[PDB]
RNA sequence: AUGGUGAACUAUGCCUGAAUAGGGUGAAGCCAGAGGAAACUCUGGUGGAGGCUCGUAGCGGUUCUGACGUGCAAAUCGAUC
RNA sequence: UUCAAAUGAGAACUUUGAAGACUGAAGUGGGGAAAGGUUCCACGUCAACAGCAGUUGGACGUGGGUUAGUCGAUCCUAAGAGAUGGGGAAGCUCCGUUUCAAAGGCCUGAUUUUAUGCAGGCCACCAUCGAAAGGGAAUCCGGUUAAGAUUCCGGAACCUGGAUAUGGAUUCUUCACGGUAACGUAACUGAAUGUGGAGACGUCGGCGCGAGCCCUGGGAGGAGUUAUCUUUUCUUCUUAACAGCUUAUCACCCCGGAAUUGGUUUAUCCGGAGAUGGGGUCUUAUGGCUGGAAGAGGCCAGCACCUUUGCUGGCUCCGGUGCGCUUGUGACGGCCCGUGAAAAUCCACAGGAAGGAAUAGUUUUCAUGCCAGGUCGUACUGAUAACCGCAGCAGGUCUCCAAGGUGAACAGCCUCUAGUUGAUAGAAUAAUGUAGAUAAGGGAAGUCGGCAAAAUAGAUCCGUAACUUCGGGAUAAGGAUUGGCUCUAAGGGUCGGGUACGAUCAACUUAGAACUGGUACGGACAAGGGGAAUCUGACUGUCUAAUUAAAACAUAGCAUUGCGAUGGUCAGAAAGUGAUGUUGACGCAAU
């Protein structure tokens, strides 16, 4: 039976002005004002939710202790980990083989 | 006191039906009820080794 | 009379594209040093739908050689070609699919697409999902090269002018019945309001060249020349013939 | 209205100020002429037109 | 038990746009819906997504294809045509 | 809007430099199941929070009211 | 004829928002099973397709050639749809 | 609609009490957007106005009333608008908006004549307007007014800017440790430059969980009924933002190595690119207990007195249920020649210029502490009287909240809460009406025409033709059954079992069998007439607002034409101008 008004003038249903009903103190119900969802932050490299690192709102980031936006590893609240250790191993090999290459070919010019 | 008399099987005959039979219980809402039903009896029979997995893994198939 | 329906579509008011949702204008790289002296490599970060658009986009990212920082490209993206792909663009680059090379280096034979008319116009021939351009022979002296385009028309441009290997994503595209009006209606609202079209002779003469009578008929000639002042041209205009085509097509 | 800007709550209000019947003294002086006010305004007569 | 004798995901269709038509779609639907094998990781995990987009379930890659299936038979033919004119060039 | 449990952090509490004022506050309440018992919170008032340590034993409470620097200001109940 | 003012109605495009009780049908995909020398064929389920269907709100406006026709109304009202 | 009282010269119409009804939570309830502008409230009060009245009012007279760091605006960008260097135009002005342009400002260093000249290095982004429904820093609960409140009062918070000082952390291994790892944390330096994320995104479907509501047991209270009956009927039993700890599907790590393949959703996906198993890591949506906070609020009883109005006591507890309803949300699945904004803004990381300790440095992303937060809007109506239709007009006009029964249901019909009881009145009941109904026998003979009306109807079961694009035609057609009451059977959850069964708890469904009645039972409400053809349009869709809804337009499908950009087609007076064009023949244009 008891029902409910929205408490700004804007009268209608949108992202900005999602309702929660509510029970006080006084017994009586009442809408709150629900602030949009956080979305949790992503890997730019494989693009998953990226694991350690807290969600909210972006501006409320800056409201943080830095350790809420970061784990403690190389590209630490950046990318997920598996992708490091991805870019760890193809860096090592690739500037192991630029070796390989270069004396290799160091012996085309001696033996041609 | 009809609630109740409800509870007991009355005032449920054709005379008394309006919606069908789907709309009153959806066939959906029973055969979940019930797949749920010998799924959950089969991880429990397995889950003592009542049953083995290999049997256990024909029956979850069969259910 | 009244100004006739394809006048006004040239005033362009509720016309004009609805350019909002469209990754951007696909292009080639700019026709730089590298480019024309070598070749340079990128990755594609991405291939992607455009909105209003047949073929897949390809988002394809490079080093700038003149300074620290990426630069992103975007290309239509040639069949087969995929996302972690290595790609390159230059006069001295290897000859695989999705390679952006100049149409002087490539054997004739070879099949490309997104191709420049002049050299760095960076593409303008056969970008449509689907179509190609084939290279039919070069001409070293004056460096020109001879193509066939999607129209069958052969052409001939500057060998320096780029062009993708490969063919274009999307193929089949309109092999399918569109079925119902509401496919061709959320095809088109993509696209401009063009659709749908009322014919010039469902309406009154105020309105259109066929327009009028007691019975629905064009009540004269509905081949019209060249010549033709605006407000006239509606129909087949310049003509040169009619009817079903009977017989093999394929220019000879 | 019902959140309106102060140009309009002005006129609005500068609207309330005229909306007097006569001051019955100005009926007394020599010569005087105007037997009431003959610009007066109703909410629901006349509309403003902002 | 069979639902249908030929109509198949055409089936929604009714009785609608011509059976000639339905044929059309239904051949072309059933090569876009379809599942398909993926050239990397190897497994049949390729799945369209709107058209000339293909992509794998896991491992991620995607390749520009066809409007309704994978590979078209020219761009395949082509494939070949390049692999032909590229090999005389090294030899 | 903050608990408080070391009875030894409390009574520093109560020495800050911007902490006026406290209040001392007693329920009525009930033990495990059988009978009541007397419970009292000590909230402390700082300018940004009010911290408040409630003492379940009736004992520890009446050593601790002593405990009291006399400059600040206490509101009984 | 000359020079001006209108898209607060309405027509159409764009941009950004919001809205739609309960039913009927049971399309692909999936599971189990049956027959058959074979090729292959059948049954039961599950699933939730559609400019699909019954029908409110909504939107519309078919008939009564109903009311009204110095009207409630310079287009409304009722039932039907 | 009614009886009474009170008020007044005057009462069908005002106030109050009583009675009868109504709207029935898709409202005649509670609020807002646009629009109105004081109508809001109080006092006074009837000449006109409110198509009878008037002591009443949205009228008249006279006053009072709208309080903000946190609600909006303000900022951002959207389609678009629009200056400027320009180029056209006799000219009003037209084009263009980063374009044929010498387009401008930050960080600290150089000063210790001094206030800010030059010294680096950047950065080439080159107007501005455009949203009170998009994006977006931050507040709640209680109380209070004649009329304001997320704005005042009270208590408790949070954000942003600015100041900074103490505590802690850090360093003789200078810029922390711990974990094998996912990662942990009270902190734990970081310029240019680059890069990543969040802002930031379609619709439908089921399934999982949250909150509020609904239902319900026990107890403590108050009220209702009591000829009779009922351990009864009704009602109170509440907990905000913010903070601490704890809480998750998903995801990931470690161990290990899989055919007899296993795991697994309602929905068939997963695994040697490492499954099932065991053990851990994260997100904190959401929830739990504690703080806030019982002192508030809610319900009572027991004393006081013209008053302001007190004063004193208590109680405010423990549970149950789920295809419930509404909304929120997650993991998934379907769909597309449709794949479903932008910018401001915030954070992160890569980088390492630089600055910085042992006789004492570095540290303000840890805690605590100080000062500050302007400007404009804030009343009320939101409609069968506050808006637009000459008006207090049966019309029009964007949205949120949403109880019980019956039923499939947000249907109809009855009710709780809240709100109305407004619409000139009295007496009669002729003709003719408008609106609602029935009618013997016949059954379309009426009429241009079955126009109108009647008939049908739910649900369960049985039964179903030509023809067909094989999807349909189909609820084809045609049938039977249906209430009350009394029983039977089937269908589930939770626990301990050495490494067969026992124990309890809580559900409407469905089939069956008795008995029962003036043969009635979808008992009101609700709810399809069917059939065989011809013509015509394939279908869904569209139009002549206000005499035509159709066979007319559209449509997919078919076919024809033009065009490779120095172009087709189309705009302009012109143009260093424009649409198609963020385009390229699987395209755009034209039939
Ligand atoms: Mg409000
Ligand atoms: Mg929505
Ligand atoms: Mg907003
Ligand atoms: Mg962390
Ligand atoms: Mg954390
Ligand atoms: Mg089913
Ligand atoms: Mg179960
Ligand atoms: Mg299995
Ligand atoms: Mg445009
Ligand atoms: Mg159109
Ligand atoms: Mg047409
Ligand atoms: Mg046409
Ligand atoms: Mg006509
Ligand atoms: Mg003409
Ligand atoms: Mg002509
Ligand atoms: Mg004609
Ligand atoms: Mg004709
Ligand atoms: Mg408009
Ligand atoms: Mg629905
Ligand atoms: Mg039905
Ligand atoms: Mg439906
Ligand atoms: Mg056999
Ligand atoms: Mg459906
Ligand atoms: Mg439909
Ligand atoms: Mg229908
Ligand atoms: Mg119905
Ligand atoms: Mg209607
Ligand atoms: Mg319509
Ligand atoms: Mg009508
Ligand atoms: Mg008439
Ligand atoms: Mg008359
Ligand atoms: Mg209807
Ligand atoms: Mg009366
Ligand atoms: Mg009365
Ligand atoms: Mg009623
Ligand atoms: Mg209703
Ligand atoms: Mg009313
Ligand atoms: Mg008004
Ligand atoms: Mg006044
Ligand atoms: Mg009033
Ligand atoms: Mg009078
Ligand atoms: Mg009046
Ligand atoms: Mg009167
Ligand atoms: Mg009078
Ligand atoms: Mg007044
Ligand atoms: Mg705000
Ligand atoms: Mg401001
Ligand atoms: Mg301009
Ligand atoms: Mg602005
Ligand atoms: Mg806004
Ligand atoms: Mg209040
Ligand atoms: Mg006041
Ligand atoms: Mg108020
Ligand atoms: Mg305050
Ligand atoms: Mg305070
Ligand atoms: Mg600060
Ligand atoms: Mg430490
Ligand atoms: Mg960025
Ligand atoms: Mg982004
Ligand atoms: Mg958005
Ligand atoms: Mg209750
Ligand atoms: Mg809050
Ligand atoms: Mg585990
Ligand atoms: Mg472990
Ligand atoms: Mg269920
Ligand atoms: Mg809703
Ligand atoms: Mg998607
Ligand atoms: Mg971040
Ligand atoms: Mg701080
Ligand atoms: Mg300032
Ligand atoms: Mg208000
Ligand atoms: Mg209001
Ligand atoms: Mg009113
Ligand atoms: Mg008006
Ligand atoms: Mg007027
Ligand atoms: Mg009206
Ligand atoms: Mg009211
Ligand atoms: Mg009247
Ligand atoms: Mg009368
Ligand atoms: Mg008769
Ligand atoms: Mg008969
Ligand atoms: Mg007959
Ligand atoms: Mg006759
Ligand atoms: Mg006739
Ligand atoms: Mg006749
Ligand atoms: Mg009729
Ligand atoms: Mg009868
Ligand atoms: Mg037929
Ligand atoms: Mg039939
Ligand atoms: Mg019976
Ligand atoms: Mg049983
Ligand atoms: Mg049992
Ligand atoms: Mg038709
Ligand atoms: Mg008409
Ligand atoms: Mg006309
Ligand atoms: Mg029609
Ligand atoms: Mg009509
Ligand atoms: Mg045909
Ligand atoms: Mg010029
Ligand atoms: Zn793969």
């Amino acid at each position: 039976a008891q029902r409910v008004t929205f408490r700004r003038r804007n009268p209608y249903n949108t992202r900005s002005n999602k309702i929660k009903v509510v029970k006080t103190p006084g017994g009586i119900l009442r809408a709150q004002h629900v602030k949009k969802l956080a979305t949790r932050p992503k890997c730019g490299d494989c693009g998953s939710a990226l694991q350690g690192i807290s969600t909210l709102r972006p501006r409320q980031y800056a409201t943080v202790s830095k350790t809420h936006k970061t784990v403690s590893r190389a590209y630490g609240g950046s990318r997920c980990a598996n992708c490091v250790k991805e870019r760890i191993i193809r860096a090592f090999l690739i500037e192991e083989q630029k070796i390989v290459k270069k004396v290799v070919k160091e012996q085309t010019e001696a033996a041609k | 006191a009809h609630a109740q008399s409800k509870r007991e099987g009355r005032h449920s005959g054709y005379g008394k039906r309006k919606g069908t039979r789907e709309a009153r219980l959806p066939s959906q809402v029973v055969w979940i009820r019930r797949l749920r039903v010998l799924r959950r009896l089969l991880a429990k029979y397995r889950d003592a080794g009542k049953i083995d997995k290999h049997l256990y893994h024909v029956l979850y198939k069969e259910s | 009379g009244r100004v006739i329906r394809n006048q006004r579509k040239g005033a362009g008011s509720i016309f004009t594209s609805h350019t909002r949702l469209r990754q951007g204008a696909a292009k080639l790289r700019t026709l730089d040093y590298a480019e024309r002296h070598g070749y340079i490599r990128g990755i594609v970060k991405q291939i992607v739908h455009d909105s209003g658009r047949g073929a897949p986009l390809a988002k394809v990212v490079f080093r700038d050689p003149y300074k620290y920082r990426l630069r992103e490209e975007i290309f239509i993206a040639n069949e087969g070609v995929h996302t972690g792909q290595f790609i390159y663009a230059g006069k001295k680059a290897s000859l695989n699919v999705g390679n952006v090379l100049p149409l002087g280096s490539v054997p004739e034979g070879t099949i490309v697409s997104n191709v420049e008319e002049k050299p760095g116009d960076r593409g303008a021939l056969a970008r449509a999902s689907g179509n190609y351009v084939i290279i039919i022979g070069h001409n070293p002296d004056e460096n020109k090269t001879r193509v066939r385009l999607p129209s069958g028309a052969k052409k001939v441009i500057s060998s320096d002018a780029r062009g993708v290997i490969g063919v274009i994503a999307g193929g089949g595209r309109v092999d399918k019945p569109l079925l119902k009006a509401g496919r061709a209606f959320h095809k088109y609202r993509l696209k401009r309001n063009s659709w749908p079209k009322t014919r010039g002779v469902a309406m009154n003469p105020v309105d259109h060249p066929h327009g009028g009578g007691n019975h629905q008929h064009i009540g004269k000639a509905s081949t019209i020349s060249r010549g033709a002042v605006s407000g006239q041209k509606a129909g087949l205009i310049a003509a040169r013939r009619t009817g079903l085509l009977r017989g093999s097509q394929k220019t000879q | 209205a019902a959140q309106k800007s102060f140009r309009i709550k002005q006129k609005m209000a500068k609207a309330k100020k005229q909306n007097r019947p006569l001051p019955q003294w100005i009926r007394l002086r020599t010569n005087n002429t105007i037997r009431y006010n003959a610009k007066r305004r109703n909410w629901r007569r006349t509309k403003m037109n902002i | 038990a069979k639902r249908t004798k030929k109509v198949g995901i055409t089936g929604k269709y009714g009785v609608r746009y011509g059976s000639s038509l339905r044929r059309q779609v239904k051949k072309l639907e059933i090569q876009q819906h379809a599942r398909y094998d993926c050239s990397f990781c190897g497994k049949k995990t390729v799945k369209r997504g709107a058209a000339g987009i293909w992509t794998c379930s896991c491992c991620k890659k995607t390749v520009a294809g066809g409007a309704y299936t994978v590979s078209t038979a020219a761009a395949a033919t082509v494939r070949s045509t390049i692999r032909r004119l590229r090999e005389m060039v090294e030899a | 809007a903050r608990e408080i449990t070391d009875i030894k952090q409390f009574l520093e509490l109560t020495r800050r430099a911007d902490v006026k004022t406290a209040t001392v506050k007693i329920n009525k309440k009930l033990n495990k199941a059988g009978k009541p018992f007397r419970q009292t919170k000590f909230k402390v008032r700082g300018s940004s929070s009010l911290y408040t340590l409630v003492i379940n034993d009736a004992g520890k409470a009446k050593k601790l009211i002593q405990s009291l620097p006399p400059t600040l200001k206490v509101n009984r109940l």
